[PDB]
């Protein structure tokens, strides 16, 4: 059969009749309006169905018509740019196609659309009748500037060509590639439909080796982070979140990217979707804008509390199916504490026990099976690519308190932490990313890139570590006795812990100078900054006054180094002036 | 003997919420019977009958009900209970949570078939474990020291190094001829596997161990049977094969997190913190398959490692462990920001059997008096340095200023000792007792003046 | 004049330095584990109803 | 004889209770006495010693025999007692004879089965108020009374009932009334005119 019946309505769950092949968790469509819901009981031929809309003027008697899947997105060409909600509804076309400023709750719009043309073309080395596995690259679509969307099949079929199709513009619905299999042909079309809630497959898990080159100056050097790695940042009111959120889009060496908001507000996504359209992009031509290469999974809490708990699913699947291309995808989650804040109302709703502080008893389980979703690994398919997917999964606790049944299970997955702190913001240090509460667990797999291509800076950053918690003890005592008791050793280490917080940590991100300091800036502004500790290590074991008065240029020279623009100074000049301040302390002593 | 009469198939599902299945029409069902669903799209899933009512079995699957019909998907029941082919062969080789190998290989050839659930020993014929186990970490062999046959957990938190102790505890693991290591990971991360397969292939010990992994993304309801399948072959070669073996349950945490959504999908009794009333009794299930018994050669060591939620002894993942096993090993988060590589902080760590396994005979005559003393100065000590912090730095007692004296020593010298530095038991012997050097000979009240006359000058 | 209210003010400093850090190590984490216990065991009276 | 273990054993007359029972400890003797036929409760966390003063209380005390219960808890517990029991002995008539003569175990451990710890708690009273009734000064050990409550609340469970606080029965504290009831000195049924007691010593584990 095809129809259900309604058979009644208890608010959100439909009891739905005369639905005897129905699946569990497979979406139908409730009612002349067909609102959205999923099959969540099967008692013989009733179906228990929980309406995702709002089920208001529901008649018993209302035709519920079976799709088939579970909830799964479509994926194809059509999605760089497009602004989904967490059960991907585009509202970028929603808002146009209506005219109104509402979401009409009867909306069936298809995710991409089947109007506009693709420039398809084949791989060049498929012809009719080679043998196909699944994951392999049958065609690429020149989409953007930017962005080759590969089009690849899918992984669950496999069979022969039989059909290609010549290089043409076609639509998403024009059959581009036919496979003769054992019983039937099978054939379709550039969009592939897979279900949010199942691991994409690949051929094998690799380690992760390569950092992101994030930007930022304190983030790339003393908490580094490698692209295939779980991250956590505290999501408060106004810490830095802004500008680690727009840096990382702006300035990282990943392909694209997916920011999933995630039940956030009104008005703080409404700034998102008005802030992203507007940045600029600094590819090796022109500037570009960011949405090119960027995907938006928009969701305020007037959104259906299940189109909020299936925005990471849905967050996450754009960012497998970018990843099976070959690209480098990162991925933000922009508050995975609102997106608990949906589990509670989902089990709340289906009477589940409550494990603790409200949450049910898979939430642990819930976030290990997202978290691991992201590494570096091998694709599928004989092209023989690989690629890569970066988790930032922002935390918001309640009361600033790192004891939470959703923020301590984080810390318990992610490797980074990059802790952002409120008291740095009414301080003016910028970025606020605290060092003493933050930490990296991706040092000991990083060693090995950097002995390859820098090998000055692994015991460069584990100095300048050990200053810094040094100054915590001291800051005790400067309040207690007093700097009048304070070491000839102790003093001086003080002194360039803070050349390291003004120079190294804070930088201003409305500068040009500093928006993008890359990592030969980054090695040679510690590398002349460590240097200048031990030398002053020994000129305290031959005084710590006259290398204070007389050394006062050589520390303009150090705290004027953040100055020293890469963009229009080359990096051939940067080494050779940071070589020539090397040679002046050197001198000096 | 064995089953000849074929399996009957049923398509008579007729109710399925959460991860039940509830079929009807099934002709004398099984209590804990296995069946095997056939999904309408064409993959296999399986189960386990969970009640019985008439002609009703309530099977909950092993993989989730996401997808099963109620017309189209087919269940053939198996007409026994959960039994796994073990061999001598399941030792060099990976396998996955349900049974199946990972590391490229072929089914295991099945010497013969073992119930997964086991069966009590009887306590007439279990003999008191004796022989010390000589494990080269100063923490564990001076003063927690672990017998053959001792059930011991590593009572660990979230980001202390309890993975990295677990494989230094496998290298070193000898007397004072090898140890056939079975290894259950139930929960963890890709990293961690990794970190434990590439460990077990570089000392060159992946002869004699038999990963059982099983990931943090593979399904939740596997992670029950994982601890009982790398148990019963642990059986298979303690009981039958007459070797000494080590099991190590990494993660034990992650394994009653997972018993506790499978109870409250039941619908269970909950206990403290939605923890099902029977966990007590599910993890002894597990805990108590251990020790050595009078008829055989062989022995079985369990160490299960679990992460105490918020540093708290209180939970009940710790707390229940502590009642069915024979002493734990904290490691501590105070003692791991200061860079010391074994944090094992003494004070709530114990080893119930370390009584019985030294000794004259055992190790030597001094043992068991310099741990006493050891452990005493280190609890006055933090006395002292709790006291020092609100009264002042100088107003103590000059007494008090040697206890300040031996912390600082104890901390850094005792138990700090390297990730690959195997101190024997009377290296740390003669390390202990040089900490006790700085006290006088009669602040030392737990050890007479008879021990004390042959070993303090020295 | 300056000796006598020197040596006595001293003697009131360590009196008032012991009674703060009695409050912020003693009394304080006594009560806010206290606190902490009372959460905990009125999340168990709410899951039992 | 056959007899039914939830059947209170019939006798003549309970007495007050005078003879203290010396446990051997030293702080459980001046500070705390327990006398013989009292009613004694050791609760205590992990690694408290719950089992070290029962092993010390049925290896030196002055009571004629000892029933040592192990209900739900350690193997190797139980193990320890048929171990070290054989070759500890005492003296009372100017020979010496080892202190499992004296001693009768009830062994269920936390691998047998949950059932099964109510009826090693009903079987060790009844065989000690056997040896009440010859004139006896039993004592007996249940090893832990917070295992046998666990298994009520697990069969409850299955049955649906109505839980009590923290999930345990309504009914759990009648069978912990019927347990600690049956200990008592009292005057044995019978011609000879004999006097018997029993102590129960059952430590809670919370
Ligand atoms: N008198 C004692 N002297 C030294 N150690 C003791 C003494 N009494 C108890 N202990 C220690 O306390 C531990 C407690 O054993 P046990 O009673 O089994 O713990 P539990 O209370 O959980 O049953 C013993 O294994 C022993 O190491
Ligand atoms: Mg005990």
């Amino acid at each position: 059969s095809t129809f259900g019946y309604v058979h009644g309505v208890s608010g959100p769950v439909v009891t739905a009749c005369d639905m005897a092949g129905a699946a569990m968790y497979e979406l139908v469509r409730v009612g002349h309006s067909e609102l959205v819901g999923e099959i969540i009981r099967l008692e013989g031929d009733m179906a228990t169905i929980q309406v995702y809309e709002e089920t208001s003027g529901v008649s018993v008697g209302d035709p519920v018509l079976r799709t088939g899947k579970p909830l799964s997105v479509e994926l194809g060409p059509g999605i760089m740019g497009a602004i989904f909600d967490g059960i991907q509804r585009p509202l970028s076309d929603i808002s146009s196609q209506t005219q109104s400023i509402y979401i009409p709750r009867g909306v069936n719009v298809s995710a991409l659309s089947r109007d506009v043309k693709w420039d398809f073309t084949p791989c060049k080395n498929l012809r009719v009748g080679s043998h196909i596995t699944g994951g392999d690259i049958y065609g690429i679509v020149n989409e953007n500037s930017l962005i080759k969307h590969k089009i690849m099949l899918p992984p669950r079929n496999r069979g022969t060509v039989t059909y290609i199709a010549p290089p043409g513009n076609y639509d998403t619905s024009d059959v581009v590639l036919e496979l003769e299999f054992e019983g039937i042909k099978e054939k379709f079309s550039m969009v592939q439909v897979w279900p949010v809630r199942q691991v994409r497959p690949v051929t094998e898990k690799l380690p992760a080796n390569h950092p992101l080159l994030t930007g930022q100056r304190v983030l790339d050097a003393l908490f580094p982070c490698v692209q295939g790695g779980t991250t956590a940042i505290p999501g408060a009111f106004g810490c830095g979140k802004t500008v680690i959120s727009q840096s990382l889009s702006k300035y990282s060496n990943s392909d694209v990217i997916i920011y999933v908001g995630c039940g956030e507000r009104g008005n703080e996504m409404s700034e998102v979707l008005r802030d992203f359209p507007e940045l600029t992009m600094e590819v090796d031509g022109k500037v570009e804008s960011i949405m090119k290469r960027t995907a938006l999974v928009a969701n305020t809490s007037n959104m259906p509390v299940a189109a909020r708990e299936a925005s990471i699913y849905t967050g996450i699947t754009l960012s497998e199916y970018f990843r099976d291309m070959g690209y480098h995808v990162s991925m933000m989650a922009d508050s995975t504490s609102r997106w608990a804040e949906a589990l509670r109302e989902i089990s709340g709703r289906l009477a589940e026990m409550p494990a603790d502080s409200g949450y049910p008893a898979y939430l642990g389980a819930r976030l290990a099976s997202f978290y691991e979703r992201a590494g570096r690994v091998k694709c599928l398919g004989n092209p023989e690519r690989e690629g890569s997917v970066s988790i930032v999964g922002a935390v918001s606790p309640p009361g600033g308190d790192f004891s939470d049944p959703v923020t301590s299970a984080t810390l318990g997955i992610v490797q980074v932490f990059w802790g952002l702190d409120k008291k740095l913001a009414q301080r003016k240090h910028f970025p606020s990313v605290n060092w003493l509460i933050s930490y990296s667990k991706y040092m000991r797999a990083l060693d090995e890139y950097y002995d390859k291509h820098f090998t000055e800076f692994v015991p460069l950053r584990t100095k300048a570590k050990e200053i810094l918690q040094e100054e915590e003890d001291l800051a005790e005592i400067v309040q207690l006795v007093g700097k009048a008791s304070l070491a000839e050793t102790d003093k001086i280490t003080l002194e360039v812990a803070k050349l390291i917080k003004d120079d190294f940590l804070q930088q201003n991100g409305y500068t040009p100078y500093d928006r993008f300091c890359p990592f030969y800036k980054t090695v040679g502004m510690l590398s002349n900054m460590i240097a200048f500790y031990d030398m002053a290590r020994r000129a305290v074991e031959t005084t710590w006054s006259i290398i204070r008065e007389h050394m006062g240029e050589i520390l303009y020279k150090l705290s004027s180094m953040k100055f020293k623009d890469p963009v229009k100074d080359g990096e051939a000049k940067i080494k050779a002036d940071y070589a020539q301040l090397l040679e002046d302390m050197q001198n000096a002593f | 003997n064995y089953l000849s009469q074929p399996r009957l198939t049923y398509k008579t599902v007729s109710g399925v919420n959460g991860p039940l299945v509830i079929l009807d029409h099934v002709k004398f069902p099984r209590y804990a019977e296995i069946v095997h669903l056939t999904l309408p799209d064409g993959t296999k899933r399986s189960g386990q009958v969970l009640e019985v009512s008439g002609s009703k079995a309530v099977v909950q699957v092993f993989e989730g009900t996401s997808g099963i019909d109620a017309k189209k998907t087919s269940c053939e029941f198996t007409g026994d209970i959960l039994r796994t082919p073990v061999s001598e062969d399941m030792l060099g080789r990976v396998f996955n949570g349900s049974g199946k190998p990972i590391d490229r290989g072929p089914v295991v050839l099945a010497e013969d078939f073992l119930d997964i659930m086991g069966q009590p020993i009887n306590p007439q014929c279990r003999i008191y474990p004796e022989e010390m186990i000589q494990t080269g970490i100063s923490a564990i062999d001076g003063m927690n020291s672990i017998a053959r046959g001792q059930k011991i957990p590593i009572f660990s938190a979230a980001g202390l190094p309890h993975n990295e102790i677990a494989a230094q505890i496998c290298r070193q693991a000898g007397l004072v001829e090898n140890f056939a290591i079975v290894f259950a990971a139930m929960g963890v991360n890709m990293e961690t596997a990794r970190f434990f397969k590439s460990d077990f292939e570089e000392n060159g010990s992946m002869d004699n161990v038999c990963l059982f992994l099983n990931l943090a993304n593979d399904p939740t309801i596997e992670r029950i049977i994982t601890p009982r399948l790398a148990l019963t072959t642990a059986e298979f070669l303690a009981y039958q094969c007459e070797k000494h073996v080590l099991v190590i349950l990494t993660d034990m945490s992650s394994y009653a997190e997972a018993l506790r959504e499978v109870s409250a999908a039941r619908e269970e009794v909950p206990g403290r913190r939605g923890f099902p009333g029977y966990m007590y009794t599910d993890l002894a299930t597990i805990y108590e398959r251990a020790g050595r018994v009078e008829g055989r050669n062989g022995s079985i060591t369990q160490i299960p490692i679990l992460t105490m939620p918020n540093d708290d002894i209180t939970h009940p993942i710790p707390d229940l462990t502590g009642y069915i096993t024979e002493g734990q090993i904290y490691v501590d988060r105070q003692l791991h920001n200061r860079q010391i590589y074994p944090p094992i902080n003494v004070l709530p760590s114990l080893s119930r059997l370390m009584k019985s396994a030294i000794g004259e005979g055992m190790t030597r005559k001094d043992h068991a008096d310099v741990s006493n003393q050891l452990y005493a100065c280190y609890a006055i000590g933090k006395d002292v340095q709790a006291m020092k912090a609100v009264v002042g730095e100088e107003a103590l007692t000059s007494d008090d200023l040697l206890y300040l004296e031996f912390l600082q020593k104890f901390e850094r010298n005792f138990i700090a000792q390297g990730p690959y530095e195997n101190r024997t038991v009377y290296e740390t012997l003669d390390i202990g007792w040089q900490l006790l050097r700085i006290f006088p000979k009669e602040m030392l009240k737990r050890i007479p003046q008879s021990t004390l006359s042959e070993f303090y000058p020295r | 004049s300056l000796q006598t209210s020197f040596v006595t003010l001293d003697e009131a400093i360590k009196i008032t330095n012991r009674r703060v850090n009695a409050i912020e190590h003693v009394i304080i984490p006594r009560i806010e584990r206290t606190l902490a216990y009372i959460i905990t065991e009125l999340d168990e009276r709410e899951r039992e109803e």
